[PDB]
């Protein structure tokens, strides 16, 4: 279903389809316990790969059209899908190339972490207030779920949030790390 | 020149750390003359000369001379410090860091002058402290370091605490409840109180218990309309800050802390109401993390449940701060040094004496849990006396609240007491 | 996480002196977890909680904890100092004055590591010293 909507293109019409599909993926992950999956893990990773491509910020200013402000909502809607998908998902790299499994994960973690970080800097108010506040909140909640499942392969890359520039963002990273220690 | 040795001694030490190679030497020679003329006793020896190459990093040398003179040359103290402060403002940023380094040793010597037989030198020390308070307000960047040196160390001198504390209140008074001057003096008291927790706690509390006790003279329909309201409001911010980490000695002042909580709950602007909630959360926390008391493992479980309950949306309504997501945020303001508070939305909720029972009975549950371990405790018997004094005395702003509390805690009643209650209704 | 107790300990202490009332409280809780998980020995006692109003002038409190840990927790030294210096540059002017206050007690513990049987820890101490040398050159005002 995504591939067809992936190639649909960009337009006021085709954008609304992408939004609604993203909302379906969120509702599909509230019933995951009821459904049946042949390979749950191998399927959740691909969806994240296919959905991260759609979160593109600052694309409504370059387009120079306010009619495409929906892309702001698409990023807002897209992240909520990525949060729900990522909740409890160990990473597993596609075996398209022959490399060490441990190395491939650490490389994979940094691939998504930098993506969120870049989107986090843009959302700063100094750089609509409700939109940025909501999107910024999601962008950190998504990052927390990414770290919890993959502490071993992603803790080193993540320490830099301790001295981040956004005070509200530093508190969240500390609350997350408090939980991780307490768990046995 | 003989009359002002202390004033010259500061010129020598300030210019010894300069950045002009021909001005350090000029200051060395002046320092040499002073020691001979006045027979000042120092560690090494000094010899006038011309042509010396004095290094720029002349810092640990200055601090050794000043430290030595301060130890065994006290009489210069008052006239030295007055000059040192005056030169603080005029110097540049880099030279300001030096003035702190060699100023601190002198501050110990104020012990004797503070009680110098009221010879008008006591008036001088208070003038110096007022000068120090003004540096703290303005030098925001050096704030973390002024607290550790000036106030952290000046607050370890028992005999000097009373006068220092008194000046804090007067400076805050002029500013007002939301003024910057009063906001800063609230923070500084934390550093002062670390030296003597048992003395600052029993001296900020002792002032509140008296101001409330003086509203009887001129009864008013409500506290906020009383003349002494501003004195009460600022003194409350001090109690908020001192409560963290057990700097209000709970193991001895718990009766006098609950007694004041019940007369303040749900009174004042929304900032003052989130402060009272926070104050309670810190008095309970201090009990759980105190070593003087030995609470059995059973009691400590009672407190921890109370700690969580008070943070429920039920108690945010009782304290009167509903529609506030978190109390901590509202209680404190980030830009508290730059600008004064800007109150608004004068619309103010009402209070119902039925709410006061629910709070007054939650606290009483906590106190009794403690008394089981603490042998022969007097907490409950001290609290009752405080309530019984305001209950039967005409004060239209405190009497109603002191009756709902007198009955909720008292354990014995006599016929003579009942008649007074039934004759207040008549 | 169990291999970096010293790297976290600097994050808790740096942010306890922050200016955001909701970031001091979050940092207090992190400090509580560290002592229990790693059996660090401190002077008083700490209890995790939510809703605390921690005062802004929280300076002599940090210096007291840091001084205690340094005295009776030396092995954390090397990885603690490396982080503190790295946190010095990124912080603002006012927080720079804080890092000096609680950094100094640790310096006295370099004695043992300087001659640690040339176990490559000796190469580490020299790395820290060269870092200090760079702060002095740049921070003219302090």
């Amino acid at each position: 279903l995504v591939r067809y909507v992936r190639v649909l293109g960009n337009m006021v019409h085709a954008i609304q389809i992408k939004t609604k599909l993203c909302q379906l993926v969120e509702v599909m992950m509230a019933r995951r316990d009821d459904l049946s999956f042949c390979q749950e893990m191998k399927f959740r990773n691909k969806m994240v790969e296919y959905l991260t491509d759609w979160v593109m910020g600052t694309s409504n200013q370059a387009a120079d059209d306010d009619v495409k402000c929906l892309t702001r909502d698409l990023d807002q809607a897209s992240m909520e899908a990525v949060v729900s998908l990522l909740a409890g998902l160990p990473l597993q790299p596609e075996e398209g190339d022959g490399v060490e499994l441990m190395e491939a994960k650490s490389q994979l973690f940094l691939k998504y972490f930098t993506l969120f970080m870049n989107l986090l800097n843009d959302c700063s108010e100094v750089e609509m207030s409700r939109r940025l506040a909501s999107l910024r909140h999601c962008t950190v909640l998504a990052m927390s779920n990414l770290l919890n499942a993959n502490v071993d392969s992603g803790l080193m890359h993540s320490i830099g949030l301790g001295y981040h520039k956004d005070l509200q963002t530093r508190a969240t990273f500390m609350e997350v790390l408090t939980k991780i220690l307490q768990q046995g | 020149p003989k009359d002002v040795p202390g004033t010259l001694l500061n010129i020598a030490l300030l210019n010894l750390g300069s950045s002009d190679p021909s001005l350090r030497s000029a200051a060395y020679n002046l320092l040499c003359a002073l020691t001979c003329t006045f027979n000042l006793k120092i560690e090494g020896q000094l010899l006038e000369t011309s042509g010396l190459c004095i290094p720029a990093n002349n810092t640990l040398f200055i601090v050794s001379i000043s430290k030595t003179l301060a130890a065994n040359e006290p009489h210069l103290t008052l006239e030295f410090l007055e000059e040192c402060i005056s030169g603080f403002s005029k110097s540049s940023i880099e030279l300001k860091h030096l003035c702190l380094e060699y100023m601190t040793p002198w501050l110990s010597n104020l012990v004797r002058f503070c009680k110098h037989n009221d010879d008008a030198k006591r008036q001088r020390v208070t003038a110096i402290l007022d000068k120090l308070i003004t540096m703290t307000i303005n030098e925001k960047q050096m704030y973390p370091s002024i607290q550790a040196k000036i106030w952290g160390s000046l607050g370890q001198i028992t005999d000097l605490l009373d006068v220092v504390l008194d000046s804090f209140i007067k400076t805050s008074a002029t500013g007002g409840l939301g003024s910057i001057k009063a906001e800063v003096m609230a923070d500084t008291a934390v550093a002062l109180a670390s030296g003597n927790v048992k003395l600052v706690s029993s001296k900020v509390i002792g002032r509140m218990c008296k101001i409330i006790d003086k509203t009887c003279l001129s009864p008013t329909p409500t506290l906020e309309q009383h003349l002494m309201w501003d004195d009460i409001a600022i003194l409350a911010r001090y109690m908020l800050m001192l409560s963290f980490n057990n700097s209000l000695d709970v193991a001895a002042h718990l009766p006098y802390l609950f007694h004041v909580v019940t007369f303040l709950v749900a009174t004042g602007p929304l900032s003052l109401r989130a402060s009272t909630h926070g104050l309670v959360i810190n008095i309970i926390h201090s009990l759980c993390t105190c070593s003087q008391l030995h609470f059995s493992e059973e009691t400590k479980q009672v407190l921890r449940l109370s700690l969580t309950e008070f943070s429920l949306p039920k108690f945010y309504l009782l304290f009167g701060i509903s529609k506030v997501k978190s109390a901590a945020v509202i209680a404190f303001r980030s830009s508290y040094r730059d600008r004064s508070f800007s109150p608004g939305s004068y619309e103010r909720e009402t209070f119902a004496l039925t709410s006061l029972e629910t709070v007054t009975e939650a606290l009483l549950e906590i106190m009794e849990a403690c008394m089981r371990d603490i042998p022969t405790c007097k907490w409950l018997d001290q609290w009752t006396e405080l309530a019984q004094r305001f209950a039967f005395q005409y004060n239209p702003s405190l009497q109603p609240r002191a009756l709902v509390v007198f009955g909720c805690i008292s354990k014995r009643v006599s016929h003579g007491q009942i008649k007074q209650i039934i004759r207040i209704l008549s």
